[PDB]
RNA sequence: AAAUAUUGGCGAGAGACCGAUAGCGAACAAGUACAGUGAUGGAAAGAUGAAAAGAACUUUGAAAAGAGAGUGAAAAAGUACGUGAAAUUGUUGAAAGGGAAGGGCAUUUGAUCAGACAGGCCAGCAUCAGUUUUGGUGGCA
RNA sequence: GACGUAAGUCAAGGAUGCUGGCAUAAUGGUUAUAUGCCGCCCGUCUUGAAACACGGACCAAGGAGUCUAACGUCUAUGCGAGUGUUUGGGUGUAAAACCCAUACGCGUAAUGAAAGUGAACGUAGGUUGGGGCCUCGCAAGAGGUGCACAAUCGACCGAU
RNA sequence: ACUAAUCGAACCAUCUAGUAGCUGGUUCCUGCCGAAGUUUCCCUCAGGAUAGCAGAAGCUCGUAUCAGUUUUAUGAGGUA
RNA sequence: AAGCGUGUUACCUAUACUCUACCGUCAGGGUUGAUAUGAUGCCCUGACGAGUAGGCAGGCGUGGAGGUCAGUGACGAAGCCUAGACCGUAAGGUCGGGUCGAACGGCCUCUAGUGCAGAUCUUGGUGGUAGUAGCAAAUAUUCAAAUGAGAACUUUGAAG
């Protein structure tokens, strides 16, 4: 919609909103992020800090496939059951018979503690867990199985 | 008639007149605000051309108003002219320009049986 | 349609008046206005006609018979704002005046009873007039203003 | 001439209607308006000009903040009332029994209250079993929780997010954030 | 081989595109007329009327052409052709005009124009209300 | 509020009463002209323009903040710890509309150059305020609970 | 000097709508608010960024925090 | 003194002060058991109103698009002209008359190649200057007849 811009309402105005004195024109300070040392350098030192310079090592030919490894919280740990079936488990908190949840298949690496899990023995199967994430499980009944 | 009106006030029954447009031909009689730097009219110097206020707006009681005491409804047939049927007294129908003559004389008859004012009865009007 | 319509319609009920604190008092005359005084018509057809207060109506005008016989002017009315109030008096205590009234002057060729209604108020008013010397001259002469009169230094 | 203290016809700066064309919410608020003008209660005035508010200003209520309000004392039986949406959480395990009042429900959130055993209410229904706010809970969300808030204020040594796209090594980690490179913000 | 590309060529179908200073340079005998030694550069230009029915015939004139007559719904459509603005110009009529003219406020005068007798227009007086201005006179400190 | 014994009246939260003339160019509008006073040529740059600064002889038509990729703030909408059908497939009254799987993008976790590690002592903490609600009060107020947010001191995660 | 009226580097087309901190222009009305020419940095001084001045959107509350002001009490200064 | 110094009055007049009306803005409020069906409505109360650069808001107008007025129209659409009328503070809208001949509007929305006085702007057309400057180098023309509507300028003859 162009008739709800301004360009609309500055017809019948000189400059179009642009000043008489500061004439508006080409490019009064440079193209893109010209000048960032020079004459935009406190710009650029107030609001991108860091921007300049180099940082630790290079990685010839990263491939972000071998850092795949999402995080699941065990607060969300008892969402990788179906509703329908998940009070099911609440209720009759035993052993000898616990949910296996395989996170690997739900597609996440590596688990960790946020924890307040509800004290129910769960089987967990991870390529990944943390110190207090297995501590937590271990506390509420349940065991960690590593796969791969 | 019309419902009794305070008298009609106007606050300027002048034109406002494009500055200059009596100078130059191409400079037209609509208003245009003065937008330059040195404008004697918009910096409002005695002596020149007033410029439309808010000041000059019309009682909102007298507003629409014709000297008649009747506010213009545009008619185009018959049956739009029954739409003023029970506001004879606050609205007039005028016939739209673009109506046939022979049309023009159904919407009169159709008007003087029902009381409204017209405020244009003598459009094409053969004589 | 021509134009679409007003969506919402003024009421054509009238409103009726608000109570008016306006009450009708009667009017306080002149102190110069006593009756029988001798007054100068300022406007009119008998303009610087020289006339009797007689007695003042219910409408707030003064009723005047400058003499018929004297200067021809007959019963009427007259504007109290549009006379002048002189300091010269005759007596009126000599005439029947209650006879005029606001439907005596109502509208609706001289009448019969407004001849004899002056004959009978102006054989009185001579009269009276025939007392003090010169005011019949003096009735019978029209007023104007000479070069020079000042009538804010006048008095009448 | 006046010496003006003050600017002269300066607005208010409030919102007086929702900016919104919802037509349900713009009778929500001639509802409120009519209890807020009629009714001395300062429930029905918050209410009201909480109608108001923009999407940011009424930030998303979940079930456990909900819950954890009717922890506190004597507040188990109050009518918890959010002048916007309330989610869903399964963070939390247990929800008890209660009657919220709310514009929006999410499916899994208004499926959770009812199978705790409560009701989920509109603000209409709320009128009618409260018309004066008789125990209620009004509640909010976290409104500086906002992925914008963190990039307000940035400036040297403020500690807020700079605004930027990409992350990680080679992206503003390096001359003004490191005493090796230069100096430290 | 297919899935892929396609401001060229051929055949189609479409458009919230442009409408003869626009849209291709080119709606038209347009890459034309024309310019330059040359490479190249490169326009302007649509519409009478349904149908020429494109004005037979008379008269003035050397002729162009005019005046008639006539065709046509229209010639306020005559090929110098749909409508036919402005700049600028001719005629007519009105008005003003001692080194500009034009403008704003107000009124005179001239010209012109709209509504309303079931209250419209303009005023006079009296008694009040609001705001004021100008006097006379009374009692106190 | 005033007066009045009351009745009622009044100059007391804004004009009424009576009378006349005309009923049309009479008032009024428009326009031209005359008169009194005032009035420098606009646009522009500029501290400053009527300028002996610049563009403008006149008229018609054209004529200048657009679209796109990516994005910040704000707002509206849908859903909401999820969200995004339209790369594709199905289907069709066929560039429309309707329907859909697996993925993928962003978000739900941060931190470190990295290898790596990875967020509850507690009613998800204490204190000070804090709208609203509850209780006691005709009410002023007193007490309780206090979401958002503000300040501060803590606890937890990564680096050192 | 001359090199097709062109020469301190011909003419033609294209790249090319080359770039310009510089000049000129930048088209409807009304309403409300309403400036700066100063700070710091810059191959900066006809320009930018930055803080300031301004608008808009508002948000949390409801007469507090306050104030281009005085009084009282207590300091400080090295101008006339 | 109609000069100078000083004193006392009266008077003149700013868009300033006071009061009132109207416009708009801002602020605080009233209004639902017919608010005598319009709640972005109606109404009450108080204050305020300068403005370049600039910001925002509410509106006027243009080409085209979806819907509606079973809208207008050859008994005349659009266009154009009109010191003719009305409405709006204004952008503008509407009507009457004349010309004209085939299409075009109101409202709710969508969209943009959307508004001109300037740019030594582009294209085209037209003025004042102005019947003006000028049509003056190369020695030079003249008479008669013919022709023809028309002969300084053609043809022939004669002369130079
Ligand atoms: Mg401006
Ligand atoms: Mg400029
Ligand atoms: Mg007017
Ligand atoms: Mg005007
Ligand atoms: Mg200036
Ligand atoms: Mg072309
Ligand atoms: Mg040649
Ligand atoms: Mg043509
Ligand atoms: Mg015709
Ligand atoms: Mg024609
Ligand atoms: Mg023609
Ligand atoms: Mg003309
Ligand atoms: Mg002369
Ligand atoms: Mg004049
Ligand atoms: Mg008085
Ligand atoms: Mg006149
Ligand atoms: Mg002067
Ligand atoms: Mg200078
Ligand atoms: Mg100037
Ligand atoms: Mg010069
Ligand atoms: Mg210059
Ligand atoms: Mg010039
Ligand atoms: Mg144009
Ligand atoms: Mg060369
Ligand atoms: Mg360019
Ligand atoms: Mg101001
Ligand atoms: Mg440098
Ligand atoms: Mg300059
Ligand atoms: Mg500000
Ligand atoms: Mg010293
Ligand atoms: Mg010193
Ligand atoms: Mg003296
Ligand atoms: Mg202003
Ligand atoms: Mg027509
Ligand atoms: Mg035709
Ligand atoms: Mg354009
Ligand atoms: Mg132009
Ligand atoms: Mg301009
Ligand atoms: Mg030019
Ligand atoms: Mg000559
Ligand atoms: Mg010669």
């Amino acid at each position: 919609p162009s008739r709800f811009t301004k360009t609309r309402k500055h017809r019948g105005h000189v400059s179009a909103g642009k000043g008489r004195i500061g004439k508006h024109r080409k490019h009064p300070g440079g193209r893109g992020m010209a000048g960032g040392q020079h004459h935009h350098r406190i710009n650029m030192d107030k609001y991108h800090p860091g921007y300049f310079g180099k940082v630790g090592m290079r990685y010839f030919h990263k491939q972000q496939a071998h850092f795949w490894k999402p995080v699941l919280n065990l607060d969300k740990l008892w969402t990788l059951i179906p509703e329908d079936k998940r009070d099911q488990y609440l209720k009759s908190a035993s052993k000898e018979t616990a949910p296996v949840i395989d996170t690997l298949a739900a597609g996440y690496g590596k688990i960790l503690g946020k924890g307040r899990i509800p004290n129910v023995p769960v089987i967990v199967k991870a390529r990944f867990v943390s110190k207090l994430a297995e501590e937590k499980i271990r506390a509420a009944g349940g065991v960690v199985e590593l796969i791969a | 008639a019309s419902l009794p009106h305070p008298k009609i006030v106007k606050k300027h029954t002048k034109k406002f007149k494009r500055h200059h447009s009596d100078r130059y031909h191409r400079v037209a009689e609509n208003w245009r605000k003065q937008k330059g730097i040195d404008s004697v009219v918009r910096r409002r110097f005695r002596g020149n051309i007033s410029q439309p206020k808010i000041g000059y707006g019309s009682n909102k009681k007298t507003k629409f108003l014709s000297p008649s005491g009747h506010k213009t409804f545009l008619v185009a047939n018959v049956k739009d002219l029954e739409t003023l049927t029970m506001h004879t007294k606050t609205y007039a129908a005028e016939i739209a320009h673009n109506i046939s003559a022979k049309n023009r004389v159904v919407i009169l008859a159709r008007a003087k049986a029902l009381g409204i004012k017209v405020t244009n009865p003598k459009g094409r009007l053969a004589l | 349609s021509a134009q679409k319509a007003p969506k919402w319609y003024p009421s054509e009920d009238v409103a009726a008046l608000k109570k008016t604190r306006k009450a009708a008092r009667p009017q306080k005359l002149r102190a110069s206005l006593v009756p029988g005084t001798v007054l100068i018509l300022l406007a009119g057809r008998f303009r610087g006609k020289r006339v009797v207060y007689l007695k003042h109506l219910e409408d707030n005008t003064l009723l005047i018979s400058g003499p018929f016989k004297v200067n021809g002017v007959p019963l009427r009315r007259v504007n109290a704002r549009y006379v002048i109030a002189t300091s010269t008096k005759v007596s009126v205590e000599g005439v029947n005046v209650e006879k005029f009234n606001v439907e005596y002057f109502a509208k609706e060729e001289i009448k019969a009873e407004r001849v004899e209604d002056q004959k009978v108020v102006d054989k009185a008013l001579i009269a009276e007039i025939k007392k003090t010397p010169l005011l019949k001259q003096y009735l019978s002469a029209s007023f104007s203003l000479k070069n020079g009169d000042k009538p804010h230094m006048l008095k009448f | 001439g006046i010496d003006h203290t003050s600017k002269q016809h300066k607005r208010s700066g409030h919102r007086t209607a929702p900016k919104s064309d919802n037509v349900y919410l713009k009778l929500l608020v001639k509802l409120y308006t009519f209890l807020a003008r009629r009714t001395d209660a300062p429930f029905n005035k918050v209410v009201l000009k909480a109608l108001f508010l923009s999407k940011i200003n009424r930030p998303p209520v979940s079930v456990s903040r909900i819950a954890r309000a009717l922890k506190q004392e004597g507040a188990a039986n109050k009518t918890v009332v959010v002048v916007g949406t309330v989610t869903d959480d399964a963070r939390i395990f247990e929800f008890p029994k209660t009657t919220v009042a709310a514009l929006r429900f999410t499916a899994g959130a208004r499926a959770k209250i009812v199978k705790a055993g409560g009701e989920c209410i509109t603000l209409d229904q709320l009128a009618v079993r409260a018309p004066k706010g008789q125990n209620t809970l009004i509640l909010r969300g976290p409104r500086n929780s906002r992925e914008a808030v963190r990039h307000f204020g940035m400036g040297p040594h403020k500690g807020k997010a700079p605004r930027i796209l990409s992350t990680g090594r080679k992206f503003e980690r390096a001359r003004g954030r490191r005493r090796s490179k230069g100096f430290k913000v």
